[PDB]
RNA sequence: UUUUAUUCAUAUAAUUAAUAGGAUAAUAUUUGUAGUUUUUGAUACCAUGAUAAGGAUUAUAAAUUGAAAGUGUUAAUAUCAUAAUCAAAAUUUAUUAUUUAUAUUAAAUAUGUAUGUGUAGAUAAAAUAAGACCCACCAAUUUUUAUAAUAAAAAUAACGUGCAGUAAUUAAUAUAUUUAUAAAAAUAUAUU
């Protein structure tokens, strides 16, 4: 009748390059195909991709906020010519792949 | 750790035991099977000189308290302050009546001695009383002796004493103290009396041990009665 | 002891009821699929005959 | 001030006072301290199927199920309600059949009216759902049998008549088995205007107190539009 | 490490403080001190708390014993003694009245008072419902 | 007893690289015998000698049991047998023996049955059965075109009309589905399509044969668009599978079949 | 310009569970009473009590031969009620208060080495039937102002350095000046 008790003494220590990834497609079918391809892509030894936000819109402000705020390397993928409405500026450490 | 002893008498009796106890021991069964405070304190104290008792400090302290519980000190203070007044002056008559009322209230117990002393010090520090006392002292022949003797007599008449004739012995003590020239007649030490009354609510003027030592507590000790170097009694 | 046995027995009963419900849903799905397959076989043979 | 740093009790003085008093009324009354006793504390077991409970507890669960159905408040088809009511009546029927003292003649007025309203509701739901469900008349017949078991001729005859009529009804039924105008006129007028011929939204931002602010397009005559049109870096960008 | 000088006094005391031999709060310590019989908060400024202090809770099984003690005392007393002393069924009657003087360490003195019944603090009382 | 910096820490990742202190190679909370200075070992051994404890023998193996304690001075390395981390070690051992030691709330009634008893159940709607007039009438009522008493009456009133057929063009990549649809529609889309690859489903109605409308759905043939293929399969009533003559049956054609 | 003394000697070795009566008694072969084998803290650990050191003060004068020793605490130690792997027979092993110049070993085996003009430092003893809380840096994170190659403040349970108030170790404080890896002070006045 008891659940596992967390312990906060243990913390995450980074061994690989943690790539925070945001994905945004032009259409829902494109988004599904992109997600399937990304999950079919195998993991490298020293690379770990964390998928935060997947959407059907263009580049937003919250995407830049989620990817660029943390110092971890970030990749934002824009599948299709979806119009962007972000007012901030994407940091240089974050790669924006518009395709 | 520590066993429960329950020294309370209400924590060691229960109705179940009391039911059987009452039948054997009750009021009827017990009845069937069984068959001037100063003077009383003094006789209690002196009865310790019997062949089966000892002189104890408790009884002497008790009789001392019974003897000193009165306020005749304050009454004599008031009447000695009254003695110096002039029976002809109207201000002196007013002061005399005020102080007589104060003394009567103290004797009756209607006024506590602390506030009575406040009244007395306020009355005796007034300039009128000081001037009257100054004239009394300056006069070549004065009425201080007559005043204090009449004060003793009225203290007897009005019942302001513990016993009818104690006032005259107190007057004798007052005169023999006046022979010492401690203070001018009519100028009592108010600071001294204030210091007295701040602490005491009422103004006033081979070892024996209750717990014998045990063997565990005291290693090498015999007792208070044993004599290590006795003599030869005839 | 009473609370523990009550909680455990209620949990067991609820789990059994949920499993029975899921089994009923699975049986319904299987029956619907079988009917669909029968209809599809009839449609296929009808299609061959009509062609 | 409040707490003492010294933790040792010195000898001399320190005469604490212990005073004990007692009233006979306290011993007589003894007040009350029964929070949870063995009589009121019992084991609890749960069964999923409603046939495991005794008829009384079966009814005590059926009333809760009826309350849940009322909370649903769908009404309309009431075959589930009819089944619940039939089980409720079966509780009384099995109470009488097993050998309990419960008999409709011996039942008091409250239990009698409860039985009457239960059977009436069951029959009403069954009559409503007879056409939708071919087997609702079966529950009607079962309710009539329950009434006969309870030996209540007055309700039994009514149940028999209503179930016969329900069977006949089921057999016979189974054997039988301005805004728009304004919009249209406006659309027609718009189409006619378009055939004969052969405004722009302004973005709004709620600034403060939810007050809208409209950013109207800049006038075409000012220099700022041309300033934006001109290249940023003349040496690097194409002209 | 046998013949070593050992930790300094300051270092050892600081280590004990870090480990927690010093209590974080004084409420438990002064509740078990036994110098006073007040409850844990040590300060009552509300009417209900004051009533709680003035009327300590007691179990019925012990209230019956307390009433039986005065019943037995009155039974032992004679009719004339009771009538003169005004000890009747309605008037309360005292049972015990004494003074004691205690000397020694605070915690041990408190435990001794608990054992003797002089300290009514830190007592568990079963719950009651309604009246 | 608690392994967390007393001062409030910030971001552990620099704009480009990971902070060495928070990396695995330079973990601040791991005692590294290969990089610690002489004074750290001197302090550790001095403590182990001042208080009764075992001699430190191997630093590499001691790093396994080296417990980290944050201090204003910095990291404090305390042996597993040192009294300072006694409570922490006891809690860690208890967690290792039995981790599930926190009570959890009792689960309530099953949500599936709660759905059966939901007050809003009747508002649920379902796709109309194409062969059931009762279903069509019920959907009409739920859309509010007929009253609830018109269900059985409109069930007979429902009639069937032939609709334009929908055909989905499927196949393998570069098998000419786009080119076939392009020829049918006379639009030249196969050349203006970016990258020469179809990645969006398009439905186009054409007037062919006996002046009838046929709606063609251009399903992409790339392997990733399985969801688009499934959508086209569900939507269409007829499927045309185009296979190249030169290039035989491929896995995409096999899965389409 | 009051009296006295002080060289002091044994010290580790091995195995520990039950009751059962007799002569002069009116009778018991119970003379001679026969059911292996599932438990485990000290051959080496019980922390708690006593003890050591050790103090208090009223008895006028007459009579009487009389009317006269009392302990906390701090300490050390230990064999007791409390926490499993090991001292008591095979003793070398060094443990304070001893016989100094006429005669010196006979009953349980009962001491052969220090004469040196009685010459140090320390130590013990008695007036008794005798006679006198808490500061600065360093370390360690981090946070704000700032983006200038800035700069500054501040929050922080265990480090390393120097020694900082609390009548407190030093009259105190303030201003100004000076030295040291930059802590602490010094120097010179003013105030109280
Ligand atoms: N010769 C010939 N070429 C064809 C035919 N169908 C398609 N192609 C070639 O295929 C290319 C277009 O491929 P596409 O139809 O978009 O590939 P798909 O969408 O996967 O079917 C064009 O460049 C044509 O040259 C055909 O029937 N004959
Ligand atoms: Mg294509």
């Amino acid at each position: 009748l008891y659940a596992r008790k967390p312990d906060n003494n243990l913390v995450r220590t980074y061994s690989t390059q943690a790539f925070v990834l945001s994905c945004k497609a032009a259409t829902f079918g494109m988004l599904q195909a992109l997600m399937k391809s990304i999950y079919e892509i195998p993991r490298l030894e020293g690379i770990s991709t964390e998928i935060k936000v997947t959407e059907v819109g263009g580049l937003r402000d919250y995407d830049v906020a989620l990817i660029g705020s943390s110092g971890q390397p970030g990749c934002i993928l824009l599948y299709g010519g979806c119009k962007d409405t972000n007012t901030l500026d994407v940091p240089n450490h974050v790669t924006v792949i518009r395709f | 750790n520590f066993p429960a002893h329950f020294i309370k008498s209400a924590f060691t009796t229960d109705p179940l035991k009391e039911k059987q106890k009452a039948r054997f021991s009750s009021g009827g069964e017990a009845m069937r099977e069984v068959q001037d405070t100063e003077f009383q304190a003094l006789v209690e104290f002196i009865e310790g000189a019997s062949y089966d008792q000892l002189i104890s400090g408790r009884r002497f302290k008790k009789v001392y308290d019974v003897l000193s519980e009165n306020d005749d000190m304050f009454i004599w203070l008031c009447h000695t302050a009254m003695s110096v007044l002039n029976p002809g002056d109207m201000r002196s008559r007013l002061i005399y009546n005020h102080l007589r009322i104060l003394a009567e209230s103290v004797a009756s117990g209607e006024m506590t001695q602390r506030t009575a002393f406040r009244f007395f010090e306020s009355a005796v520090r007034s300039p009128a009383y000081r001037e009257i006392a100054k004239r009394q002292l300056e006069g070549g022949a004065a009425t201080r002796l007559a005043g204090i003797s009449a004060a003793a007599d009225v203290m007897r008449r009005m019942g302001l004493t513990r016993r009818p004739m104690s006032s005259y012995f107190e007057l004798y003590q007052r005169i023999v103290e006046r022979s010492e020239a401690m203070t001018p007649w009519g100028f009592p030490p108010l600071f001294q009396f204030e210091e007295r009354l701040s602490l005491e609510p009422r103004l006033k003027f081979r070892r024996i041990f209750w717990i014998p030592p045990t063997w565990n507590r005291a290693g090498r000790f015999l007792g208070p009665h044993v004599t290590l170097y006795p003599g030869m009694t005839p | 002891q009473r609370s523990y046995v009550e909680r455990v027995h209620q949990a067991q009963v609820r789990f059994k009821a949920a499993m029975e419900l899921e089994g009923q849903r699975e049986q319904l799905i299987e029956a619907h699929q079988a009917m669909k397959e029968e209809r599809m076989r009839t449609e296929r043979e009808k299609r061959r005959q009509l062609l | 001030l409040r707490f003492a740093r010294n933790w040792w009790l010195t000898g001399g003085n320190n005469y604490e006072l212990v005073h004990e008093v007692g009233h006979e009324r306290e011993a007589t009354e003894c007040f009350a301290e029964y929070a949870q006793d063995s009589s009121r504390d019992v084991y609890l077991m749960s069964t999923n199927r409603l046939s495991d409970l005794p008829p009384g507890d079966r009814l005590k669960a059926i009333v809760g199920l009826m309350r849940s159905r009322w909370e649903v408040k769908d009404a309309n088809r009431g075959y589930d309600k009819a089944k619940l009511l039939l089980q409720a009546l079966e509780c009384f029927s099995e109470m009488k059949a097993s050998g309990q003292i419960g008999d409709f003649n011996s039942l008091p007025e409250p239990d009698q009216d409860t039985f009457l309203q239960y059977v009436e509701g069951c029959s009403r739901f069954a009559q409503a759902c007879s056409h939708s469900h071919p087997d609702a008349v079966r529950v009607l017949l079962r309710a009539a049998q329950i009434c006969e078991e309870m030996r209540c001729v007055e309700k039994r005859d009514e149940m028999i008549q209503v179930t016969e009529a329900a069977a006949n009804r089921m057999d016979r039924a189974y054997a039988f088995s301005n805004e728009d105008c304004v919009r249209l006129k406006n659309t027609e007028e718009l189409r006619r205007r378009f055939g004969n011929t052969a405004p722009k939204r302004v973005d709004c931002l709620r600034i403060h107190r939810n007050r809208p602010l409209l950013l109207h397009p800049m006038k075409d005559n000012n220099k700022l539009l041309e300033l934006s049109k001109l290249p940023a870096r003349p040496e690097f960008d194409s002209w | 490490a046998d013949r070593d000088d050992g930790l300094s006094l300051q270092r050892q005391r600081d280590m004990k403080v870090m480990l927690g031999y010093l209590p974080k709060g004084n409420h438990e310590l002064y509740a078990a001190r036994g110098d006073v019989n007040v409850p844990a908060p040590f300060r009552a400024s509300h009417p209900t708390s004051v009533d709680r202090w003035t009327h300590p809770q007691e179990s019925n099984l012990e209230q019956a014993a307390r009433g039986s003690a005065v019943l037995a005392k009155r039974l032992s007393m004679t009719v004339s003694e009771m009538h003169d002393r005004q000890e009747t069924a309605e008037n309360p009657a005292t049972l015990d009245r004494f003074y004691y003087r205690i000397q020694g360490p605070a915690l041990e003195a408190g435990e001794l008072k608990e054992a003797l019944g002089l300290k009514g603090n830190r007592k568990r009382l079963p719950r009651r419902a309604p009246g | 007893q608690s392994q967390s910096s007393r001062g409030q820490p910030g971001l552990q990742w620099q704009e480009g690289v990971v902070d060495p202190r928070y990396s695995s190679s330079g973990n601040m909370r791991r005692f590294n015998p290969d990089t610690v200075a002489h004074y750290v070992k001197a302090t550790i051994q001095n403590d182990r000698r001042e208080m009764g404890l075992g001699e430190v023998y191997d630093w590499h193996e001691f790093a396994k049991d080296a417990v980290y304690i944050p201090t204003r001075s910095g990291p404090l390395w305390v042996g597993s047998d040192d009294p300072r981390c006694a409570k922490f070690m006891r809690r860690r051992s208890k967690m290792q023996k039995t981790p599930q030691q926190k009570a959890r709330p009792k689960p309530g009634p099953d949500p599936a049955k709660a759905l059966e008893d939901h007050p809003l159940r009747e508002y649920f709607t379902t796709a109309t059965n194409l062969r059931d007039p009762l279903s069509t009438a019920n959907n009409l009522h739920r859309a509010g075109l007929i009253r609830e008493y018109d269900i059985k009456y409109t069930a007979a009133k429902v009639r069937y009309v032939p609709r334009p057929p929908v055909v989905s063009i499927m196949g393998h990549v570069d098998h000419g589905k786009t080119t076939l649809l392009d020829y049918l529609r006379k639009t030249n889309v196969a050349s203006q399509e970016a990258g020469g690859i179809t990645q969006n489903v398009g439905a186009f109605q054409v007037k062919t044969l006996g002046d009838t409308l046929v709606t063609f759905i251009d399903t992409p043939g790339h392997a990733a668009f399985t969801t688009m293929r499934e959508v086209g399969a569900t939507a269409n009533d007829l499927i045309v599978l185009v296979v190249s003559a030169v290039d035989g049956v491929q896995p995409q054609t096999k899965e389409v079949i």
